């Protein structure tokens, strides 16, 4: 059964440094690439960046200054870290796998809020 | 004959391989890449009495009939040297035969190791079709 | 970036009926879209991808077209599971990016 589940501090300062994971099971990270996208509360879906399978990365081009994604095979985890926090920052972030052009499966996803 | 990358996608696409069985066009051309080097002739003998053929390696064992390997199966219904064409008409329909599923490509070890998961749209973008 | 103009932003319609939602590219797309549909306090889920292609799973009152940059998702007979937003996304190089989305609530 192939799941998404991601882990976040919940809340964080503009002086703190986001780190967000995405632990997955039931396929390897070596064949499918994961996205992260977030919703603001009321808000649309905004994508953020991804990881290939063989670990190039790509990134949203208004936040790649602030992304990066990274992963580790061997622990079947993919991690989000930001910085440089703003309060527009605060939504509920999602990692999802991609497989041949198509996000088949969604975490549940995980809520951030930025404070001062 | 040696293809160019946009050459092989447009003659996969008019073959109806494009999202055959759910897999996007640049995986096609990013398996003939890797297993024969976009070559129409190309040969590759294996350890055992067998040997792929053509743009897409078919095996000889279980796919297409050389008259020379060890228990034929022949699934394909088709002669090898059939599959060493500049038509890829033949190696098409018998790809389609082997990819039975959506996990289907995984025939081809080239493939599983080194376009899965991988942007293989990048094969084919930028190209005429 | 490539950017998807969604519409309509809501739509109120009563079970039994038949809607379209469109998702227009700002560029060609070349039939990489896939369509999402999202629940009140749940995670998306994949509808339909490479324009046309149900993804397993999913009922067949769901239908999608389109071509160069004009794409839609019609809903035959909606019914009331079917209500919720939906968003479409373009997978032709990167940046992706989402449609605005669209709700669609019940009369």
């Amino acid at each position: 059964q192939v799941q998404l589940q991601e882990s976040g501090p919940g809340l964080v300062a503009p002086s703190q440094s986001l780190s967000i994971t995405c632990t997955v099971s039931g396929f390897s990270l070596t064949g499918y690439g994961v996205n992260w996208v977030r919703q603001p509360p009321g808000k649309g879906l905004e994508w953020l960046g991804m990881i290939w399978g063989d670990g190039n990365t790509d990134y949203n081009s208004a936040l790649k200054s602030r992304l990066s994604i990274s992963k580790d095979n061997s622990k079947s985890q993919v991690f989000l870290k930001m910085n440089s926090l703003h309060t527009d920052d605060t939504a509920r972030y999602y990692c999802a796998r991609e497989r041949d052009y198509r996000l088949d499966y969604w975490g549940q996803g995980t809520t951030l809020t930025v404070s001062s | 004959k040696v293809f160019g990358r946009c050459e092989l996608a447009a003659a996969m696409k008019r073959h109806g391989l494009d999202n055959y069985r759910g897999y996007s066009l640049g995986n096609w051309v990013c398996a003939a890449k890797f297993e024969s080097n976009f070559n129409t002739q190309a040969t590759n003998r294996n350890t055992d009495g067998s040997t792929d053929y053509g743009i897409l390696q078919i095996n000889s064992r279980w796919w297409c009939n050389d008259g020379r390997t060890p228990g034929s199966r022949n699934l394909c219904n088709i002669p090898c040297s059939a599959l060493l064409s500049s038509d890829i008409t033949a190696s098409v329909n018998c790809a389609k035969k082997i990819v039975s599923d959506g996990n289907g490509m995984n025939a081809w070890v080239a493939w599983r190791n080194r376009c899965k998961g991988t942007d293989v749209q990048a094969w084919i973008r930028g190209c005429r079709l | 970036d490539i950017v998807l103009t969604q519409s309509p932003a809501s739509l109120s319609a009563s079970v039994g009926e038949t809607v379209t939602i469109t998702c227009r590219a700002s560029g060609n797309i070349h039939n990489y879209l896939a369509w999402y549909q999202q629940k009140q306090g749940k995670s998306p889920q994949l509808l339909v991808y490479y324009t046309t292609t149900l993804a397993d799973g999913v009922p067949s009152r769901f239908s999608g077209s389109g071509s160069g940059t004009q794409y839609s998702l019609k809903i035959n007979s909606l019914q009331p599971e079917d209500f919720g937003s939906y968003y479409c996304q373009h997978f032709v190089s990167t940046p992706r990016t989402f449609g605005g989305g669209t709700k669609l609530e019940i009369k």
